[PDB]
């Protein structure tokens, strides 16, 4: 009984710890000017019907 | 960029795979020795290993040493090395006589280094730069696109700078170098979504590419060894390539870029080409210059030099005593000389008809007779002037062919040497003699 708490409190652990990295990671690939104005230029091809 | 000059009616000097010249090839006639020995040092340059020979060609004027000259330079071809000056060049006012002919020299050895370049060529589908306004950061993704592939890229800042100079589109197929980074407006996909300006003037469409997205070619770089003294020579070398202004550059430079250069052809990065060196009239050269040439050949990146001289004995520039080329016998020891003789009444009938075809010119029979005559009485060049007046002449009487009578009126217009030799002669009192004294007065 002891050691399945012990191994679900462990496996709390793990994903914890995973997901943490993962998030780490998505803040990194985030960095951007922070609640600034932008201006965008798109160009992209565009269907037409008579 | 070129027109119907004197020797642009020869494409090569006409031989077959066994160095005989053939009757009548590639522009040229007659001068079988001549072309064999071209051919036969044309192979010593194409194999490369021969260095510093000297070779001369000796005959009467009109005999051909240029176009056996143009000949061998067209034979050649591009990819190697064809260095033509004059005695006259040489004798400069910012670099000596020794300094212009080492340039010179040096002009006719190249280097080519072969370099791999991975290439990102398609039609693009979405471009979408983001920047801040009263902000430095920039960011972007743009979406190229081939017949079997498509991708998106997100783009770092100099990608992004240089797309939007570029001025890149949606309708736009364009190559990226991913080393150099220089983008290349290739052609259009489609048309601008009919906005008000700039209406049609992409009707020009091009296919889209078809392939791997990025694909490898390899660059080849081909650099004469001077201009690579002149890059190493001072920092501000590289304006003086096109300026000129390159100065005297110092011994050392010259010796290290040699040094260099044998360690890349050891190496495999680069290859040497040597080329040909031509002087037209070399007997305008001092005899510092024949000393400097004597010396300068023995030098193993020396390239292979052919000169032309038509002087038979005379002085040698520089000295007070006759010669037998008008070159000194130092030089004439170590040289390889090729003769050329005067020409036929059938070769020269065979060379007019030859430029009257470079020419555009049709010459009925009869008048390319009369021309015949005419070339061996007087000059083979006279007739070749005389025949462009005669189509002239044809064209004020709106005819499409020259005639025996346009060659005659040519032919009373335009005088020779030996008429106009006559003409002074008869009427001396009428021209400034040597001694500064004229008739003005008809009286
Ligand atoms: N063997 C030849 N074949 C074809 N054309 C020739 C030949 N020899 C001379 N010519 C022509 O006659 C002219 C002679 O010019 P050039 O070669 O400069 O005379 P030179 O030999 O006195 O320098 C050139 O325009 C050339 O086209
Ligand atoms: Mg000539």
């Amino acid at each position: 009984k002891l050691n399945i708490l012990s191994l679900d409190k462990f496996k709390e652990q793990e994903v914890w710890k995973k997901e943490n990295r993962l998030a780490l990671q998505k803040r990194q690939k985030q960095k951007f000017q922070p609640n600034e104005t932008i201006l965008q230029f798109l160009s992209t091809a565009w269907l037409m019907t008579p | 960029l070129s027109l119907i000059a004197a020797h642009s009616h020869i494409t090569g000097l006409g031989l077959d795979e066994n160095l005989q010249p053939r009757p009548t090839s590639e522009g040229m006639v007659g001068q079988l020795q001549a072309r064999r020995a071209a051919g036969v040092i044309l192979k010593m340059v194409q194999n490369g290993t021969i260095a510093g020979r000297a070779v001369l060609v000796a005959g009467p004027p009109s005999t051909g040493k240029t176009a056996l000259a143009m000949g061998v330079s067209q034979s050649l071809g591009k990819d190697v090395p064809f260095t033509a000056i004059a005695g006259s060049e040489i004798f400069s006012l910012e670099l000596s006589k020794t300094e212009a002919l080492t340039q010179a020299f040096r002009k006719s050895i190249g280097i080519k280094i072969k370099e791999e370049t991975e290439l990102i060529e398609g039609e693009v589908v979405e471009i979408q730069i983001d920047r801040s306004i009263t902000g430095g950061h920039k960011q972007g993704k743009l979406t190229i696109k081939t017949t079997d592939m498509e991708t998106i890229y997100e783009l770092g800042n100099k990608m992004i700078d240089g797309l939007t100079k570029e001025k890149v589109l949606a309708g736009d197929v364009i190559s990226i170098d991913k080393a150099s980074g220089k983008i290349t407006k290739l052609g259009r996909s489609f048309a601008r979504s009919r906005d008000y300006d700039a209406m049609g003037a992409d009707t020009r469409f091009v296919q889209c590419p078809e392939g791997e997205l990025q694909k490898r070619k390899t660059v080849v770089h081909t650099v004469s060894l001077h201009e690579i003294d002149v890059i190493n020579s001072r920092t501000q070398g590289f304006l003086a390539l096109f300026t000129g202004d390159t100065g005297e550059i110092r011994s050392e430079v010259r010796d290290q870029i040699n040094t260099k250069v044998a360690e890349w052809k050891e190496e495999g990065k680069a290859e040497i080409v040597p080329g040909v060196l031509f002087i037209d009239e070399v007997h305008m050269l001092d005899i510092e210059c024949f000393s400097f040439i004597n010396r300068a050949l023995e030098d193993e990146f020396a390239p292979i030099v052919m000169m032309a001289t038509n002087r038979g004995v005379s002085k040698t520039r520089g000295t007070n005593y006759k010669s037998p080329h008008g070159l000194p016998l130092d030089l004439l020891d170590r040289s390889i000389i090729i003769t050329t003789k005067s020409y036929n009444e059938q070769e020269i009938k065979t060379i007019l008809s030859i430029r009257a075809q470079e020419e555009e010119v049709e010459l009925s029979s009869d008048a390319l007779d009369l021309l015949t005559k005419t070339g061996v009485e007087t000059s083979l060049r006279y007739s070749s002037n005389l025949i462009s007046v005669a189509q002239q002449i044809a064209m004020k009487r709106k005819n499409n062919t020259v005639e025996v009578e346009d060659v005659k009126r040519a032919y009373l217009l335009f005088l020779d040497s030996a008429r106009s030799v006559k003409y002074v002669q008869e009427n001396e009192s009428q021209y400034i003699d040597d001694q500064g004294n004229v008739q003005i007065s008809i009286a």
